[PDB]
């Protein structure tokens, strides 16, 4: 919030540290109305729902099986149990080196199974248990954290630590009309030039709003105006 | 060799971070008088005491005026040193009041002043940035070959 | 390398442009130690 | 899995023999475990990651003082949030950054 | 100050023995010195304004304070009654040492005197330990502006 | 150097006192303060004049150029 | 009146600092330079020897500095004051014995002069050593003077004490977004490197030297070692801990992933990987190259067959990055007091003496060869006369190394600048303080922060208030009153002795009980385990307490990193500090009464066991007590004064207690302004600038500091009459009112003394 | 230890000995005999000092007539004058309370038991002769021995 | 409230200790089986130990792939060069009296693969060197000094050891505080 702040916004930089968006929800309740939202937003949920994973071989089989817990899903509001699962499992070890049938024996204990210079197989099967437990099942894939606040009020609004605010804004449940994001090149992309100088001079005011700068709004308005 | 009086504009300083120049200098019947005719020699405002927060200053210049009152070199170590209350029992013996604030006259007026003055003696030592090597002037003169400039 | 080329005179703080061009030393000034005086008008 | 054989303790791996045996073969050494019907299962457990609270605010913990904030026409506040900083050369005293408790408007007054 | 120091050795002894209550938006290492800290800025702030609520009609710096030439209630209060607590890097002062801030103090304490707590004036002088959270704290400012 | 001549503050002179101060130390010893008051020191602008006064010409003299 | 061991131990500092004087880092190393390190320099380089003429050599028996053995006396040196006026150095001649083969099977010795040495002032070879301020009188020089500094013409110059991180010590650090290096910078007497090791990705092990093309996987290197087990890697980087097996498996895949190894195949990968040796020993380029590879990696230099020490060193290497690669907070902050050493003044002149003196030799053969490679009429009588004229390129090298302060090392190869400063005369406390001084190490990216807040580690080593200002504010720090710099002591002898304590050798020891007990460190180095560490401990702090070992070594316990840790090197900040024992002081003001007595100086109560060195490393596991009040059956040690956590500068200030702290700063700066008395000779001196107080009073209030710095003796200041009120208007904002009449009286009378040098300088013509 | 990833039972393969990071101190203490089963921080210190006593006095006296242990001894390398160093040294003492002493001699010291090795310890002689060069076999080490001299 | 004596003895003999880090002391509750030794072999001028235990041939052999990667694979051979320490010394009870003999460079034996080294070299197929490097040159140029692994004679060595403790005794003078300083 101060001279990096500042640079960041008249530098237009395309990274800046702690992007923070700001979104109202529809609703005023914790349980089951903005824990909902948070986990609709969220980094990473394989290591948060697996509770183990494994390394199983057999006379010709070979399993990657993990057995997600139902109590974790259902306490951390979430909406998802295998099938999901299972896909994004799909596409992260087809990102990592491949996935062409990942199987579900039921019962929660979804299996993954590999198949073919030698040694390779287990190479890779240690490389995919590596990697498994750090795959994206639920959530926007651009948000480190969520948050929930409080404004001094009953109102739990939650901004979060992502850079995507296009699915943010559209995420059921989010006010898409009020939602501000802290980056001004991410609003240009989504909103307009015209809410890319209105972030500008938001994002300039309140930095030095927030030092006691008592700076006339003009001056950001131009420098706003300059800008875009 | 070159002797120098001190002027307006010479830095001095007094072992508490509390440096500054001389802003003006003044004939001793302008300066405030005490009931004996002690005159200062130096006057530093009261406003760089409040926010600096040197009490220390304070302190030394209540152990100095014991000091010099009961014949001694007082002691200000860190954590340690001349005790206040020892100087203070110094300052009323002499008949001083206890918080070396003493009632002055003034040098023009010949007025008590109607706050008692902290009076007393604090080192103070003169600084190597004289005026007389800082001030220059320069209306035409040399100039850069290459560029021509001052 | 301390070779001073051509680019050399026109980079820097006191390159060329931004020591000569846009910044210089001026004629008819002066620089002293400040103090006070209450009876100067503000002016 | 991480296992080694008896014999040279070097790290065991699985290989595709005849048959598509999975044997824990030990490279550098002639050791073979074949797999007869026996499952080889390596679990490690992995953190619950429980649901974190409302982040709120702390403000009743931070050091407050009696000073009221240029906006006193709009809220009436006599306190202030404050910390000191040597923001100055250090002959110039500490700088005092202040913040409302009623409008939360923030000043510094050196 | 003994019974603010009170209350901050109960909450040591029931951290150490145990598990307190955890504050939401921070875990659990942090909670006892948000607490702490709490505390101790309360026991400045009203110390401060019982000096501040007797001191003397003429005062010098209180006059300088009311009328905002020089200073205010936060130096007079720092010079008179107590120079609360220093904070360096927006907490109180980290361990120096293994587990630890100075040597003078037991390993792993977070008592506050241990951690930055000035209990003493600028009037009556800073202890060693004091002194040095201080100089840290002053340093810390300047740090930074350069 | 050598004692100052005249009090800075007063314009007492003080510099007719110093040795008269220093046989007060040594011969028939007394202390600091009853040697000053001794000599008529009262004010104590006149006292630290010769109290913090350090002789240095003494000790500049060790190295007299011109033996 | 009876001694009070409270209020009477601080006569402790003035004991120390009769025989250990502020100015004592400096002189206590420029002495041991030319007591011992000239002998280990000419005894390094001994002999000279030729391609032709094979019955023909030169040797290098002794070196001597300022004395020669025709007469008891030291030769005239030229005082250091004239050497001031006539613009000339400070030097003493080094002689040497040669022997030098004649030709008609004739062996003699010889006295020759190879040059002038530099010699630094108040050492044992300068001439103001021991003088009673009568012989200083004759020789025009100050008696309060601080000495420490070298005169090359004519100009006084001090070799600043430098900070630096510990060498041959493991230093580990975390990074955001680019994963965790950590380092060993190891230096050797002639060849210094740092093995950096890295993670790149995948949580993969990497060690990375310069002199290795990419950087080789840590299970490559650990089988290499000797340890090529893969399960006893494992055991020593990971012991029984659940999570770093985990953490470290990736890298133990690899190991197989590339080909399976026997320990030679991987030393034939280190060795594959080497650049280059200058294309020398060409017939080199083969698996052996990786043993000289390994040999050149760090400062474990191996001569035998045995990898173990070399394996295990770089085994915890591993496991101190696993540990911080499992969690943070487990890396060591780089602005640690206890990880940074002092070079001083004596070790920079070695290694610069020893670099001249290399380039010496060379040109002294190049001639040697050239005179020789004639066929006939080869006389060999007077065959010195080469080295008579060539003794002038040492003296020009040591001068003028010290004069621009840039030192050209060609063997060790870096430039630094800045080494000397002109010591400053503004006044004594400036002079004073630029001695006792320390600047950081260059090249720490300025643009943060880390090594510029103080930390609470220097208390009572670094001053807490002399720090400066504007641009180096906090890379320059001040040494604490009462503190001592720890000297190289000889670690053999050492190891030996912790062997007899209980500590089993690393090659008794296996890995899979490596980690269940504490390991004992020499100087960073797994030595060995030892079960009992605080048993270990207690015996050796007796042992040193007895004076069977040197009262610099420093031994401690880190329960974290399960680790008894002894440190023998030079370098290390530390200071006295009263034992405590039983809860209670061993002074007891017996000891307290003797010392005022005039009987038992300091040094006695180090070798009665009532006063010990501690160091920041030691004072982890120490508990000190400010006073004798408050001490509690648990401390262990008791402060000898608690006001000499500030240097000698920061001791001018009255009540600095009761001061904010940027307050007692900046008087720390604008002490060494103060104008007053420099020198008892200072109209004797001839400097170029000089400013001189008239009329100098002491202060009226002092403190212990500036009597014991002799601040009392040439004052800098005078006492004003001082009333606090607003006066006149014109002093606001910090601006003085000064009595008319004070000035005209003398008050603040000072005076400016400027020299200008000429020389009428003969020409060709 | 915690979980355990599941003809000859010394040729099964052999997986480490993994301990949770909340608990590596504690089994750390219970597996440094565990792991050998053989047939505060001074109190702490000297009570598992006065067990390595009962156990030295335990392995003492079951070692009485075996004919194949060995135990090593780690004596300090400069013995006090009497390494053409023969005959009898001295004596291995009992003293009340189940604690020990050895004396070298003159001196007196103490005795610990040292790091436990928990892998496989056999004793060989050397003989190299012109003749034919030799190896032989003499027994196996049951542990080692510390002694410290106390001043 | 008893006194066992310690004797020295062995002033000749070369007693070294093995050090088998492959193998562990114990699996269960008895002592693990000692394994068989044969071909043992020692390098003097290099004290290098090269022990061969073979592999048992009824499970876990893989012979195959043993024999179609490397010609010669039925020992198994521990490497370890014997390092010289001093202090450490052997021990034994007999009559309430534990005799001690020194021991010389014990050694830490660690599996060897001298076939993938023979493979290696048979693929790649197709100056004064001191230092480090001068020992691993002295240890592939100056060896093979076959030694003759005979198991069995332990109390020929222990009647021995016991007849140089018997025959000879020798008492203590050195003042305790001079042992201090002689540490
Ligand atoms: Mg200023
Ligand atoms: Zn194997
Ligand atoms: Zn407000
Ligand atoms: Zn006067």
């Amino acid at each position: 919030l101060g001279v990096p702040r500042i640079k960041e916004i008249i530098n237009a930089s395309k990274v800046i540290s702690t992007p923070i968006i700001n979104a109202v929800l529809v609703n005023d309740n914790d349980e089951r109305a903005a824990r909902v939202v948070k986990g609709r937003v969220e980094k990473t949920l394989l290591s948060d729902v697996a509770f183990y994973v494994q390394d199983v071989y057999k006379d010709n089989l070979s399993f990657i099986q993990v057995r997600i817990d139902l109590g974790t899903i259902d306490k951390l509001q979430l909406e998802l149990t295998i099938e999901d699962i299972a896909v994004a499992i799909t596409r992260a070890s087809k990102l990592k080196i491949q996935a062409s049938d990942v199987n579900i024996i039921g019962k929660d204990r979804i299996a993954i199974n590999v198949f073919p210079s030698e040694n390779d197989v287990f190479y890779r099967m240690q490389q995919l248990r590596r990697a498994l437990p750090d795959v994206v099942v639920k959530g926007l894939p651009d948000i480190s954290r969520a948050v929930i606040n409080i404004r001094d009020d009953g109102k739990r609004e939650l901004l979060v630590e992502g850079y995507g605010l296009r699915d943010v804004m559209c995420t059921d449940g989010v006010i898409g009309s009020r939602t501000t994001t802290n980056h001004v090149l991410e609003v240009f992309s989504v909103l307009g030039i015209e809410a890319a100088r209105y972030s500008i001079i938001r994002e300039i005011n309140y930095t030095m709003s927030n030092h006691g700068m008592s700076v006339d709004p003009r001056h950001i308005q131009l420098l706003g105006d300059v800008m875009t | 060799r070159q002797n120098r009086r001190p002027e307006l504009g010479d830095k001095f300083s007094s072992r508490h971070g509390q440096k500054g120049v001389c802003g003006i200098i003044v004939k001793q019947e302008d300066m405030p008088f005490n009931d004996q005719g002690i005159v200062p020699d130096i006057i530093m405002n009261p406003h760089g005491f409040p926010s600096r927060m040197t009490v220390g200053k304070m302190i030394e210049l209540i152990s100095g005026k014991a000091g010099v009152l009961n014949g001694t070199l007082e002691y200000g170590t860190c954590f340690g040193g001349s005790k206040l209350e020892d100087m203070s029992k110094i300052l009323v013996d002499q008949g001083f009041n206890y918080s070396g604030k003493d009632m002055l006259y003034s040098g023009i007026t010949g007025e008590c002043l109607q706050a008692y003055i902290f009076f007393g003696p604090i080192y103070y030592q003169k600084l190597k940035h004289m005026v007389l090597d800082k001030m220059h002037a320069r209306a035409r003169g040399p100039r850069a070959v290459l560029t021509r400039q001052p | 390398k301390p070779i001073r080329g051509f680019c050399q005179r026109l980079k820097g703080k006191q390159g060329r442009f931004r020591g000569n061009l846009s910044g210089k030393r001026v004629d008819f000034s002066g620089r002293t130690v400040i103090s006070p005086d209450p009876n100067l008008s503000i002016d | 899995m991480l296992s080694f054989c008896p014999s040279c303790n070097n790290m065991l791996l699985i290989t595709s023999g005849d048959s598509g045996v999975y044997t824990l073969a030990c490279r550098s050494c002639p050791y073979e475990f074949p797999i007869e019907g026996i499952e080889i299962y390596d679990r490690k457990k992995l953190p619950r990651k429980e649901v974190d609270d409302v982040l709120g605010g702390g403000w009743d913990n931070v050091d407050q003082t009696k000073t009221q904030c240029p906006n006193y026409d709009t809220c009436g506040g006599e306190s202030a949030y404050f910390f000191q900083l040597q923001i100055r050369s250090a002959d110039e005293p500490m700088t005092t950054f202040y913040k409302c408790v009623n409008c939360g408007h923030r000043w510094k007054e050196n | 100050v003994e019974i603010a120091y009170h209350k901050c050795d109960e909450l040591i002894t029931l951290f150490n023995k145990g598990e307190l209550e955890t504050q939401p938006g921070c875990n659990e290492e942090q909670t006892l010195e948000a607490k702490i800290g709490g505390l101790l800025s309360k026991v400045r702030e009203e110390v401060g304004d019982v000096c501040i609520n007797e001191l003397d009609n003429w005062n010098a710096p209180l006059i300088m304070a009311t009328c905002g030439s020089k200073g205010s209630t936060l130096n007079v209060s720092q010079m008179v009654a107590v120079v609360g607590q220093q904070i360096i890097s927006g907490n109180r002062v980290p361990d120096g040492f293994q587990d630890r801030s100075l040597p003078h103090f037991p390993k792993n304490s977070k008592t506050p005197q241990s951690k930055g707590f000035v209990r003493n004036s600028f009037f009556s002088g800073l202890s060693p330990p004091e002194f040095l959270f201080h100089a840290i704290s002053g340093r810390e400012g300047l740090v930074d502006t350069a | 150097m050598i004692v100052p001549v005249r009090c800075f503050s007063c314009g007492k002179v003080v510099g007719d006192k110093w040795e008269s101060y220093l046989n007060l130390l040594q011969e028939d010893e007394l202390d600091e303060g009853t040697a000053l008051s001794r000599l008529g020191l009262k004010r104590y602008c006149c006292r630290r004049m010769i109290l913090t006064h350090v002789d240095l010409i003494e000790k500049f003299l060790r190295y007299n150029p011109l033996e | 009146d009876e001694i009070n061991t409270a209020q009477d131990k601080w006569h402790l500092l003035p004991a120390f600092l009769k025989v250990k004087g502020l100015v004592k880092q400096h002189l206590d190393s420029f002495n041991y330079f030319v007591d011992t390190d000239l002998k280990k320099i000419i005894k390094a380089n001994q002999l000279i020897l030729s391609d032709v003429d094979p019955e023909f050599y030169l040797k290098y028996v002794d070196i001597r500095v300022g004395k020669k053995s025709s007469s008891s006396t030291k030769d005239y040196l030229t005082p250091p004051h004239e050497c001031r006026l006539r613009d000339m150095t400070y030097s003493a001649p080094i002689y040497v014995d040669i022997e030098y083969t004649r030709g008609r099977n004739i062996i003699m010795h010889k006295d020759v002069e190879i040059g002038r040495m530099p010699i630094m002032l108040r050492s044992n070879k300068c001439i103001l050593y021991d003088a009673d301020e009568s012989k200083m009188a004759k020789l025009n020089e100050c008696p309060l003077d601080p000495g420490g500094y070298f005169i090359v013409n004519g100009t006084e110059k001090v070799i600043l004490v430098q900070e630096q991180l510990s060498k041959n010590r493991i230093i580990v650090e975390a990074d955001e977004k680019k994963g965790i290096v950590q380092a060993s910078v190891t230096s050797s007497t002639h060849e210094r490197k740092s093995k950096t090791y890295v993670i790149t990705k995948n949580g993969k092990i990497y060690l990375k030297h310069n002199s290795i093309a990419e950087e080789i996987p840590i299970a490559i290197v650990l089988k290499a070692c000797g340890i090529l087990s893969d399960l006893e890697i494992m055991q020593l980087v990971c012991g029984n801990d659940s999570s770093y097996q985990d953490i470290f498996a990736v890298n133990l895949e690899e190991s197989s992933k590339l080909d399976i190894y026997t320990q030679q195949q991987a030393l034939e990968y280190i060795g594959a990987k080497v650049k280059t040796m200058r294309r020398q020993k060409l017939t080199i380029l083969q698996e052996g190259i990786e043993a000289i590879a390994t040999t050149v990696i760090a400062h474990l230099t191996v001569e035998a067959l045995d990898f173990r020490e070399k394996a295990l060193y770089i085994a915890m290497m591993t496991r101190r990055v696993v540990m911080a690669m499992y969690n943070p907070k487990m890396i060591d902050d780089r602005d640690y007091v206890g990880n940074k050493r002092l070079e001083l003044a004596g070790q920079l002149i070695s290694l610069l003496f020893e670099d001249l003196f290399k380039k010496f030799n060379n040109d002294f053969k190049l001639s040697i060869d050239k005179v020789l490679k004639k066929p006939n009429r080869a006389m060999e009588y007077d065959a010195l006369l080469s080295i008579n004229v060539h003794s002038n390129n040492i003296t020009s090298g040591l001068n003028r190394a010290i004069s621009t302060g840039n030192w050209s090392l060609k063997r060790f190869k870096m430039e630094r600048a800045g080494v000397t400063h002109v010591l400053s005369r503004l006044s004594y406390i400036s002079a004073l303080g630029m001695m006792t001084r320390i600047s950081s190490q260059f090249e720490k990216s300025r643009k943060v922060s880390g090594p510029r807040a103080l930390q609470p580690s220097q208390f009572g080593m670094l001053c807490t208030a002399d720090t400066p200002e504007g641009e180096a504010c906090g890379l320059v720090k001040n040494l604490a009153l009462m503190t001592h710099i720890t000297t190289d002591d000889e670690e053999e002898p050492i190891k030996k002795l912790c062997y007899v304590l209980g500590v089993e050798d690393i090659t008794l020891i296996d890995s899979a009980s490596l980690h269940l007990n504490y390991g004992v460190y020499l100087n960073g180095t797994l030595i060995g385990s030892i079960r009992f560490p605080t048993k270990f401990v207690t015996q050796f702090r007796h042992l040193r307490r007895t004076g069977k070992v040197s009262e610099f070594i420093s031994i401690y316990s880190n329960s974290h990193q399960m680790a008894v840790h002894i440190a023998t090197d030079g370098g290390r900040i530390c200071r006295p500090l009263i034992i405590v024992s039983d809860g209670q002081s061993r002074v007891k003001d017996i000891h307290l009464r003797k010392l005022l007595d005039g009987e038992l100086d300091f040094d006695d109560f180090l070798k009665l066991g009532l006063v010990e060195y501690l160091d920041v490393n030691e004072e982890n596991d120490s508990y000190i007590a400010l006073y004798e009040k408050d001490i509690v059956p648990s401390m262990t040690h008791l402060e000898i004064e608690p006001f000499t956590i500030l240097g000698a500068v920061a001791g001018l200030i009255p009540y600095p207690h009761h001061n904010q702290s940027p307050r007692n700063t900046y008087q720390c700066a604008m002490g060494k302004q103060a104008i007053g008395a420099i020198a008892y000779n200072q109209f004797k001196r001839i400097d170029t600038l000089l400013y001189l107080m008239t009329y100098p009073q002491q202060p009226m209030v002092k403190t212990k500091t500036i009597e014991l710095i002799d601040y009392d003796k040439l004052p800098a200041g005078q006492n004003a009459t001082v009333a606090v009120m607003s006066y006149s208007g014109y002093d606001i904002e910090d601006a003085l009112v000064l009595n008319k009449s004070s000035i005209d009286r003398g008050f603040g009378r000072c005076e400016t003394r400027r020299k200008t040098t000429t020389v009428l300088k003969r020409y060709a013509n | 230890x915690x979980x355990x990833x599941x003809r000859i039972e010394q040729l099964f393969p052999v997986r480490p000995v993994r301990v949770r990071h909340e608990d590596v101190e504690t089994v750390k203490r219970e597996i440094q005999e565990a792991l050998s089963e053989k047939p505060k921080e001074a109190a702490a210190e000297l009570e598992l000092l006065n067990a390595d006593h009962q156990h030295i006095l335990r392995k003492l006296k079951k070692m009485n007539n075996k004919p194949e242990r060995f135990m090593v001894f780690q004596l300090p390398t400069r013995l006090p004058a009497f390494r053409e160093l023969a005959g009898k040294v001295g004596s291995i003492r009992v003293h009340k309370s189940g604690k020990l002493s050895v004396k070298i001699g003159n001196v007196v010291m103490d005795i610990g038991k040292g790091a436990e090795t928990t892998f496989l310890q056999d004793v060989i002689a050397l003989s190299i002769a012109d003749d034919a060069s030799s190896a032989e076999l003499l027994g196996r080490v049951d542990g080692k021995i510390v002694v410290t001299p106390q001043i | 409230i008893e006194e066992f004596p310690l004797k020295i003895s062995g002033e000749e003999e070369s007693l070294h200790v093995f050090q088998y880090a492959n193998r562990p002391r114990l699996v269960g509750r008895k002592p693990a089986e000692h394994p068989f030794i044969s071909a043992a072999r020692y390098k003097p001028k290099s004290h290098l130990w090269e022990i061969d235990i073979p592999l048992d041939e009824q499970a876990f052999y893989n012979k195959d792939k043993a024999e179609s990667e490397w010609n010669g694979v039925n020992v198994q051979t521990l490497k370890g060069v014997g390092v010289e320490n001093n202090g450490q010394y052997a021990a034994f009870v007999k009559d309430m009296q534990v005799y001690l003999v020194p021991i010389e460079r014990v050694a830490q034996l660690k599996p060897f693969f001298k076939y993938i080294d023979d493979a290696n070299v048979t693929r790649k197929q197709e100056n004064r060197l001191t230092g480090s490097l001068l020992a691993h040159k002295v240890a592939d140029e100056e060896a093979n000094i076959e030694l003759t692994w005979a198991e069995g004679t332990f109390e020929q060595f222990k009647d021995t050891i016991v007849k140089e403790a018997e025959d000879k005794t020798l008492v203590a003078l050195e003042k305790q505080e001079d042992y201090i300083d002689n540490l």
